[PDB]
This record gives C-alpha cells, structure tokens and sequence, in this order.
C-alpha cells in the first residue's frame, strides 16, 4: 500500500475481473502513450492503492501501445421475481489485457502505422502481476521482415504468441473442428479404452 | 412436440462423427 | 541481440514421419496400442495358485452366449474391410471395432 | 412429422460387454455349486452370493446403458425418447435393452 | 456396497503384509482391508491406481491376472443398524435317502 | 467359527487359509523335511488316543 491517494485523472484506468490497473498518462493528443514507471493496482472499486509485482523488465520510456481485451463472456440466469425482470444478464468479464506497442511510436493516423508484435505486455487479473509476453517469430525475413503482413496467433488461454504471415491463417471453421476432433477422439479413446478388446483392435 | 423440440435443438455431429481425418492437414454457409 | 522473450524459429522442420504417429495424427487405420511400445509383462499366477473362486474349470463348460451375437456392424466391417475402405486388426471384427462403426 | 422417428429390431442396442459379464457370472455360479456340492459352502453363502452379483450385474448393465448410447449411437431413437423426457425411463429401457 | 471394477487388463500388484486375511459373505477367500492402500494395475502401456482406505473386501491377490471391468475390490463402506433387520430362516433339504 | 468378513485371528485359521495355495504347502513340505508320498499319508492318520499294542 502507497498509503497516498493518487489523482486517477493522470492515469490509464484498466478494469478487470477481479482488479484495476493504473498507469500513467503523459500529456498527448490521443490517448495512447503509457508509462510504465509508477503503476498500480487496486480492488475491483477501491481506492486502496497497492504496488503491482513487476516480473518481467518494463519500458522505462515514453512508448504509444494499443490496448486489447481478453475473456469469456457469462451469460446467466438471474431469478425472475418481477413481472418485467430481465430473462438474462451478460457480463464481459475480462481476465487479460494486451498492449502491443506501435510499430516505431507511430501514430494510428500515420500513413504507415504498424503494430510492433514482439513487445506485447500482458496484465493478469487473478495473479495481479504485469509481465512481457513471449512471442515466437517464424516469418522468414529476420528483424527486416515487412510489418505490413504478420498475423499474431494467442491460443493456450493467452500463454501461447505466434507471428505467422497472414496468407497463412486458418479460418475459424478449421480451428474449432480441429479441437472438436481432438476432444472427440480422446473421449471416444477413453470410452473405448474399458472394453476388453481394446489391446486387439484397430482405430479406423 | 418435446420429440420435435429435441430434434431442432439437439446439435450437429462435432468430433469424429463429421470428419474422418483431423482437419488438421486442411461451417461453410453464411447467412446474413 | 535476441531478446529472452523474442524467440526466432524461421525453419519448421519438425514432422512425425513414424506411421503410428502419423496415422494417430491425421486419424488413419492405426492399432490403439502401439506395438512397438509393447512391453511383455511377467507370468501371472498359475490356475492352481489361484482361490477356487477364480480357479477357471479345467474342461469348459457350456453356454448359451459362447457364440459371438450377429449384426448388422460386423457384417458392415466385413465388407468394407474388403476393397481397402478401412483396415482391422485381423480378420474379424471385433467389438470395439463393431462400436466405432456404430459411431462412425 | 418431418423427421418421423420410429423404433425397430435392430434398433435396441445392448451394451457391448453383456455377453461377457452374463459368462463370467454363470462360470462364478457354477463354480460356487460345484463347491456347494463338495462342501466347502453351505446354503446361505450360496444364495447371498447368487443374489449380490446377479444385482451387480444388473445394475452395472444399466448403469452403462446410458454412456454406450451418449457415445457410440448419440441419435438412436430410444435414446431420443428417453433422453428427452417424452416418454420411457432408464428402468424401463433397461428392461428393453439389457436385463 | 459400491464395485470397484479393473480399468484394463492386467496383473495386480499390491503388499499382502498390510492387508488382513478374512472370509468373505459369499463363502469365498478375500483380504481385509482397513488402511489406504494402492494397487497397481500392470497392463501394456498404463498403470492403473484405485483403492479406498476404509473398511473394504479385497477379493483378488498378488500378480493375480485380471481380465477387464471384472469386481476387484468391494468397498462396502456402507454399514449402518437396520431397523427392518429380519432374522429370515432357510431350510436345507435332502436330495437322496440315507442315513 | 470366528464370524463374516471379520479379519481372522486364530492361528489355525489363518494357518489354513495360507495352505490353500499350493505353493505353501509345498514349502511346508519342504520345511518339515518329509516327502510328498509321506505328506499324502499323514493326511490320512489315525488322530486322537492310540491304544497300547
């Protein structure tokens, strides 16, 4: 605890599930430049502020990030006790937050704007820690690869970071019949497995 | 009427049942 | 020059060229069990070290379900094992198969 | 009317482990008479022994009904019928489709 | 009463010193079990652990080969005072003259 | 004569439920040093008092 209530006004306000995420703002037009220096988070509307674990290096520099959301959405069932009462509630329920800093700081209004897919920081709400993301590059080209053709894979729940070019994207059908396939033929294995003849059989 | 409700909201064949091979090597329609 | 985080892995050759693994991967007729993972277990107990309970008799007794009941699945197996639409493990099919083509 | 379920033969389904199950108990019945006649139990064993696994066995049938047709024939009819609630119960399928 | 059941095929292995030798109800041999115990499951390519700690029937022995989904073990940790208790009384009859 | 699913504790008992293996028996065999022909004879001895000759 800081013990000092900060003015909220210079600082990016993030929300989360279970936290909220403050980080300084420097004086800009458009409201893209974050400060890693001094950060802080909080309880889910609260006014005690707290230091947040830093376990990765943060940028001790001006840089210009684009913020990205991660979750689930809960649709619920809320009890209906008024003639009128909602029949359903839904939340968004964020759980991780991206900043993927731009391509050189550039503005969004530049005539090449870019995002920079190797410096991508994440924020966790339920260990309250800030850290850098690993991303593993496979487009041929190195460090001088085009920026204007990459496609940033995140799978694993946000732990897993791909750049692959985009000519080489899976189109959303693919994916979930893939992991359909997956779920279906370890169950089917699983089912099969207490039968037996599983030891003298065949999968086909 | 429960039989034909069940049938409509039953689902579609996800797994192994649709596809013979993982479409791993490799729905279709759009409708506005 | 690379970061920890940045990792750089431009050439993907990695490949499962065993067959059991392919097959496994790409969902071809393959054996459940791999068989050159096959571990030969030790001997069990003998029958005559065994309880009387789980002492099989020693010439077999009749039943009415000692044969293998028909159906429309290891008929189907049968013929689709022929002309190579699919590949059992042996002759006959048997019950897991019958299954998986009930499913399938 | 469009989809017109119907209910056949062929389209009560048993579990694909009946056989063995039904086998093994007989053998284990057997056995126990057999040694019922030698002398090694007497009657009441006999009877407890009979009454619990011919139990077991019915009760693990239609305990595996349910899972054999969620997995292997997710659309057969009498599933539809008794999952969706319109009419049957797993008793009653139990005594259409096991024992 | 509920049945553990074998997972696969397989030997068991367990040490006998833990477990304490009794009769079964059904007139048949078991090992009483009064501590948790593990059981491994000895098949091709998996071992299998299932037992539960209280008072159970171990109705198998060591580097026993057991065949899939056969009654291994019964748990029998449902025990209470039956009020409906009957004291049921059987008769054994003769089946050949004599004395 | 002890009771159902009880654990056993006479020795005569427990004695017997080992000697229903066969390997037991063969290592009492053994241990005692009498043959198997002998072994199968003692089972078939004259218990209780014997007369003076």
């Amino acid at each position: 605890i800081v013990d000092y209530r900060i003015n909220e006004e210079e600082f990016h306000k993030i929300s989360l599930l279970d936290c909220d995420f403050f980080i300084r703002k420097p004086p800009d037009p458009d409201n893209d430049v974050y400060d890693f220096r001094e950060m802080y988070v909080t309880p889910p509307d609260t006014d005690i502020y707290a230091i947040p674990r830093v376990l990765a290096p943060m940028p001790q520099k001006y840089i210009r990030c684009a913020m990205s959301d991660y979750g689930c959405y809960n649709v619920t069932e809320p009890p209906i006790d008024a003639p009128r009462d909602p029949m359903y509630k839904s939340e968004r329920e964020v759980s991780k937050v991206f900043l993927t800093k731009h391509y050189r700081n550039r503005r969004a209004g530049d005539p090449e704007f870019a995002l920079d897919f190797e410096e991508i920081y994440v924020i966790d709400s339920k260990t309250k820690s800030i850290t850098r993301a690993k991303v593993v590059v496979t487009v041929p080209g190195g460090r001088n690869r085009d920026r204007k053709n990459d496609l940033l894979v995140i799978r694993d729940n946000g732990n897993s970071f791909k750049i692959i070019p985009s000519e080489e994207r899976d189109d959303p059908t693919t994916v979930i019949e893939k992991e359909e396939w997956k779920k279906s033929r370890q169950d089917m294995e699983r089912h099969l497995r207490k039968l037996r003849d599983f030891s003298v059989s065949n999968w086909f | 009427m429960l039989i034909g409700l069940y049938v409509l909201t039953s689902g579609n064949h996800r797994g192994i049942c649709v596809n013979r091979y993982n479409p791993c090597n490799r729905k279709e329609p759009f409708f506005s | 020059l690379s970061s920890e985080y940045v990792i750089y892995q431009p050439e993907q050759e990695e490949e499962e060229l065993t067959g059991y693994e392919l097959d496994k991967r790409l969902g071809r007729p393959h054996p459940f069990i791999d068989p050159k993972t096959k571990k030969k277990i030790e001997k069990p107990l003998t029958s005559e070290e065994l309880w009387w309970n789980w002492r099989k008799p020693e010439k077999e007794q009749w039943s009415r379900w000692q044969r293998r009941r028909p159906d429309v699945e290891t008929v189907f197996l049968k013929a689709m094992a022929e002309t190579g639409q699919v590949k059992l493990y042996g002759d006959h099919p048997t019950l897991t198969e019958t299954a998986l083509y009930r499913a399938r | 009317t469009a989809t017109s379920i119907s209910l056949g033969i062929d389209d009560l389904l048993t579990i694909p482990s009946k056989g063995w199950l039904v086998q093994d108990a007989e053998q284990q019945s057997l056995i126990l008479e057999k040694h019922h006649h030698y002398g090694n139990v007497h009657a009441v064993e006999k009877l407890r022994q009979s009454i619990e696994i011919w139990y077991a066995t019915s009760e693990y049938l239609r305990q595996e009904m349910n899972p054999n047709f969620r997995m292997t024939d997710p659309f057969n009819p009498v599933h539809i019928m008794s999952f969706s609630g319109a009419r049957g119960n797993a008793s009653q399928v139990h005594q259409l489709v096991g024992m | 009463a509920e049945h553990v059941r074998a997972p696969s095929n397989g030997k068991i292995k367990f040490n006998e010193d833990l477990v304490h030798p009794t009769r079964t109800r059904h007139g048949h041999p078991a090992f009483l079990c009064s501590i948790d115990l593990y059981v491994t499951i000895e098949s091709e390519d998996i071992l299998h652990n299932v037992n539960i700690p209280p008072k159970s029937l171990l109705l198998v022995q060591n580097d026993q080969y057991v065949e899939s989904e056969q009654v291994i073990a019964e748990i029998r940790a449902g025990i209470s005072t039956l009020n409906f208790k009957e004291k049921v009384r059987k008769h054994i009859y003769s089946d050949s003259d004599g004395e | 004569n002890e009771g159902e699913e009880v654990a056993l504790q006479s020795p005569e008992a427990i004695e017997a439920f080992k000697m229903l293996s066969p390997n037991y028996r063969k290592k009492k065999i053994s241990d005692m040093g009498i043959t198997e022909d002998e072994y199968y004879a003692k089972q078939f001895e004259i218990k209780g008092e014997i007369p003076e000759p």
